Order: C-alpha cells, then structure tokens, then sequence
C-alpha cells in the first residue's frame, strides 16, 4: 500500500 | 465570546431522540459512507482510493444558535480532515483528496490538519484558523448562528472565535468530508436556542 489515506 | 454561547452549552446537553433527529443522515451521504448498524450518531468510510466523501446532517438549520460535537479520531484524518456546514447543494463526493466540504460557494469548512478554512476553496485560498496561533484533540463543537450568520468553534473548553460570516438567509446542514479509509466520525447534537 502506496496510498497514504488508508485506502489501500 | 457571546453570552448565547454559554446559556446554550449550560443547559444539559438534548437527549437520545433529539440526538438521533439531528444526526447523520443515511440518506444524503457520499455512497462510499453509511451510518453505523450498532450506533446512529456515526458514520464509517469505506477505503475507497482517490475519493473525497461527505454526509450532511439530517437537519437544516434556518434560524437560532446551535452546536454539535464531532469526534474524529485524530489518527483517521488524513491528509483533508473537514468540518462545517453545507447547504443542501454542496457536493458530497470528489475524485482525489480534496478539503471537499469549502471547496465551492456552498459550504463553509474547517481543515483540521492544516487548520485552514476554506469557502469557494477552488477560488479562494485557505484561511489559518484559530486567528491567535495547534495539535486538534478527537472532539471539538461546532456552533452555528444562524441569527448572526456565524460559524464558530470550541476546542478543548477554548472558544476560538468566528471561522464564518454571512449565513444568514441560508438553510444549513452539519456536513464532513473524510478521505480516511474506515475513518468514523461521530456527530452529537448539543442543543439549540430560538432566535
């Protein structure tokens, strides 16, 4: 997981 | 800080169905958030990449003095955090992460990790707020006059000043916008004075 907003 | 403020927050704070009447509303939300199962005053966002996503309140506030608590987990923010108030013709869902709720002239929102306001945010640029400085505690209230057409905050017992003007005329809803995968966020009414 790359994204940083929890959405993954 | 007006004398209305604290009669309003003084009184005990309304009960279960009144709580209930002004809490989320399951049915103008983004569809990547529904109202929790086991309790209505919370919403939980579905981890839903590049997505900004609101819910209004279920009332739309006309007229008097009103606050209502958020609780946000510090830790579920991300990267746009906001708070405020919409009428019923602000969008509640973006592509990207976006401070969704002040992104155009329709909603008025406090940005709790960058603690700027934004209003007509696609046009405008943020504003720092609290005006005096700020790490946010989980809870802070949200207080709307709608008879001086204001929107204020109180955090950690601190009354932080107007964030708002010129609300008067308009019908207005508690609103978030949340880009947080499974972030919950809690809204109770605290009460309302008539004009």
């Amino acid at each position: 997981x790359v994204d940083i907003n929890n959405n993954c | 800080r007006p004398a209305r403020l604290d009669q309003l927050l003084d009184m005990p704070a309304a009960g279960l169905a009144v709580q209930l009447r002004h809490a989320w509303n399951p049915e103008d939300r983004s569809l990547n958030v529904f109202v929790k199962d086991d309790d209505r005053l919370t919403f939980h966002r579905h981890p839903v990449a590049q997505s900004t996503d609101g819910i209004r309140g279920k009332v739309g506030h006309a007229r008097g003095l009103h606050a209502w608590q958020i609780n946000w987990p510090a830790r579920q923010r991300g990267t746009h955090a906001v708070v405020g108030v919409a009428t019923a013709r602000a969008p509640l869902h973006s592509v990207g992460y976006t401070a969704l709720v002040g992104s155009d002239a329709e909603s008025w929102g406090w940005d709790l990790g960058r603690s700027r306001l934004y209003h007509d945010g696609k046009n405008q640029p943020g504003v720092a707020y609290p005006a005096f400085l700020f790490a946010l505690p989980d809870s802070l209230l949200v207080v709307l006059d709608m008879d001086e057409g204001t929107l204020s905050f109180i955090v950690d017992g601190q009354y932080l000043g107007v964030a708002f003007r010129g609300l008067k005329g308009k019908k207005l809803y508690p609103v978030v916008s949340a880009v947080w995968g499974h972030c919950e966020v809690t809204m109770r009414y605290i009460n309302g004075l008539d004009p």
